[PDB]
């Protein structure tokens, strides 16, 4: 599946 | 003078973030030279009115797990922190995804490093709000963690918080459904998350809904006590989570391996 980076805020 | 003291090199990391590659001509010391817009600085701290990140920065920036604060300049738009630069490095996002889950002994290792690094940051009075793998530094050669990023952090206080201002798959229950926390259980929930992303390749919840939902499905092979763990790190009522020292107390986390052992055995 899709691993994904998460930003803050 | 700033261009005079660091040769400046490229872009670090991996979106809207100014972090940029430099050396420290007095020794060729390797820095990470960060760049903050004045029009967009959250909280704001004083000394000298500087943004909060650099108070922070400066109370934990004695033991090597936190990212050192070397000195910071003021600019007409905005701030500049010269930050000590670990190499060679790789995030620990990037090392999640391209090794997938990690064996026990290696996040055995690396989770205990965080926790000695968050523990440092909470005697310092500082709380980050922002753990997550990708705030996390992993130094190839000595086996060894640095927490970075201390952008949405906070004084630490014993009283609630209501506003966040870090990763929102990374916050706790009751922020989703309250808008409010205690500092150390909403660390905690957030070393929950990291520990199941280190075992299992990926964090467990996207949704809000999953977030509060309080059901913890493991994708990998993990041992029972991890498991164990870990759901008690997510627990859903925050003061079921355990504490620090309840963590490093887990049978789970006996028998570390040193920053040495852990490079030579999973890094080199
Ligand atoms: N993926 C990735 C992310 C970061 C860095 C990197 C690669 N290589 C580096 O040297 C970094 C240095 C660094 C240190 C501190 C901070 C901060 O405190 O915000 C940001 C970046």
């Amino acid at each position: 599946r899709k691993r994904r980076r998460h930003p803050s805020g | 003078p700033l261009e005079s003291q660091y040769q400046v090199g490229p872009l670090l990391g991996s979106g809207f973030g100014s972090v940029y590659s430099g050396i420290r001509v007095s020794d060729n010391l390797p820095v990470a030279i960060k760049h903050v817009e004045k029009d967009r600085i959250s909280d704001w701290g004083e000394l000298t009115r500087v943004p909060m990140e650099v108070v922070l920065l400066k109370k934990v920036s004695s033991f090597s797990g936190v990212i050192r604060l070397l000195d910071w300049f003021e600019r007409p738009d905005s701030f500049v922190l010269i930050l000590e630069r670990p190499e060679p490095v790789q995030d620990l996002f990037d090392f999640i995804t391209e090794r997938g889950a990690l064996q026990e002994e290696l996040a055995r290792s690396f989770f205990w490093q965080v926790l000695e690094a968050v523990r440092h940051c909470h005697n310092c009075g500082v709380l980050h709000r922002d753990i997550k793998d990708e705030n996390i530094l992993i130094d190839l050669n000595r086996g060894e963690l640095k927490l970075i990023d201390f952008g949405s952090g906070a004084l630490l206080k014993d009283t609630v918080y209501t506003d966040f201002d870090g990763t929102r798959v990374y916050s706790p229950p009751e922020w989703i459904r309250y808008h409010r926390y205690h500092g150390r259980s909403a660390a905690v929930w957030s070393l929950g998350i990291l520990l199941y992303d280190m075992v299992c390749g990926d964090i467990p919840f996207e949704h809000d809904e999953e977030i509060i939902g309080g059901q913890v499905f493991f994708r990998q092979r993990v041992s029972s006590e991890c498991q164990h763990l870990i759901r008690w790190c997510l627990a859903l009522r925050p003061s079921d989570r355990p504490t620090f020292e309840e963590i490093q107390n887990h049978p789970w986390m006996q028998d570390v391996l040193l920053p040495q052992e852990t490079a030579e055995i999973h890094l080199h």
